[PDB]
């Protein structure tokens, strides 16, 4: 068992190398030049990043409630790098009985993370905020879990390998054209600040960009596939990544192109709005394998 | 000689001009395509599951003929 370290080493990379990313394809954006002072092409500033935060930046805490503060970065940076474990890929690490339910369950849980943080400072100020930013995450969890099930009941059991063979002509994206629209707004939700925004400060950083890259991969397992091939591990790997990078250039056009839809008339998208129309198409996908043969 | 800056106008930049026009989609046009991807998506979903149908019996099948198991 070595592949668990192969696994939150070049995912620790991968939220340090998106500072590159999230300002420079988000420069080219908005007409400005990202890094390039620092490295070659400014390479050099993510891992920068890390020897600044880490080692030299103190510490001056509000009022450092015993084991709290110390404690909410734990659960922001451990619930984002065991996400990792029941995804699919060409091959899973140690494959659960049933995926989806997995993901969706360290996803309801890191809910907590932003929790903590606002019963770490002793002031009335920053908790209503903090319970704001819940009531962003909290909400949309709802219908998370109904836009899944409808992918679920079209094919395919929880499990995430049955999922990527069930796509072997066709995308998914087709039959769940209205669904697949979904799952563009309803993951930017999860503290990606594009509809709606709110040492240890530094360490959320790198849980908080980890749910992004988790929030593209995932889409790209439940609406993205185009081939399996068991027999040649080398075409799947090069053909999935260029997929889930397809969905990060999406998720940083909305943080630079579109304002803040305001908190009041975020639970007017939702709720009022959005989730008339999640039941109806779901509604829908429960008559779909009745009336049609479509049973895995 | 007296030299100072002269005047130009030439083409007059254009005092107010309108930009946007509707471009691609029309209206009724897009419904057909739209709704048009969903009919499609469906009748090739379901062909595919019935082809599932011919996997599953005989992965049953398997367990049945299989006593001295």
């Amino acid at each position: 068992m070595i592949n668990i370290l192969m696994l939150i080493i070049p995912i620790l990379l991968a939220v340090a190398f998106l500072t590159l990313v999230e300002r420079k394809v988000l420069g080219y954006m908005q007409l400005r030049k990202g890094p390039n002072v620092v490295g070659p092409y400014g390479l050099l500033q993510p891992i920068a990043d890390a020897i600044k935060l880490f080692i030299k930046e103190p510490l001056r805490p509000a009022t450092s409630s015993a084991s709290m503060f110390i404690l909410a970065p734990i659960m922001a940076l451990g619930l984002a790098l065991t996400m990792w474990i029941p995804l699919p890929m060409p091959y899973p690490l140690i494959n659960m009985n049933l995926g989806v339910l997995f993901m969706l369950a360290m996803s309801s849980l890191a809910v907590y993370s932003i929790l903590w943080s606002g019963w770490a400072s002793n002031s009335k100020y920053a908790l209503i905020g903090a319970l704001r930013a819940v009531a962003q995450t909290i909400s949309y969890e709802v219908t998370l879990a109904i836009i899944l099930l409808s992918v679920l009941l079209m094919s395919g059991s929880f499990t995430l390998s049955t999922l990527i063979t069930t796509q072997e002509q066709m995308w998914l994206i087709l039959p769940a054209w209205p669904l697949a629209m979904m799952w563009f707004i309803s993951t930017l939700a999860e503290t990606n600040r594009a509809p709606f925004d709110l040492g240890p400060f530094a360490l959320f950083f790198m849980a908080e960009y980890a749910n992004i890259i988790m929030m593209n991969i995932f889409t790209a397992i439940l609406f993205l596939g185009t081939s399996h091939n068991p027999h040649m591990p080398e075409l799947y790997t090069i053909n999935f990544t260029i997929k889930s990078l397809l969905l990060t250039m999406s998720f940083l056009w909305i943080r630079a192109s579109y304002p803040r839809f305001r908190y009041d008339q975020l639970m007017h998208l939702l709720w009022k709005n959005f989730l008339p129309l999640t039941l109806a198409l779901c509604m829908w996908h429960v008559s779909l394998p009745i009336l049609t043969s479509g049973i895995p | 000689x007296x030299x100072x800056x002269x005047x130009x106008x030439x083409x007059x930049x254009x005092x107010x001009x309108x930009x946007x026009x509707x471009x691609x989609x029309x209206g009724y046009s897009m419904f057909a395509v739209g709704i048009g991807a969903l009919l499609f998506g469906y009748w090739s979903m379901m062909k595919w599951n019935r082809e599932r149908r011919r996997l599953q019996i005989e992965d049953f099948e398997a367990r049945i003929a299989l006593m001295p198991l």
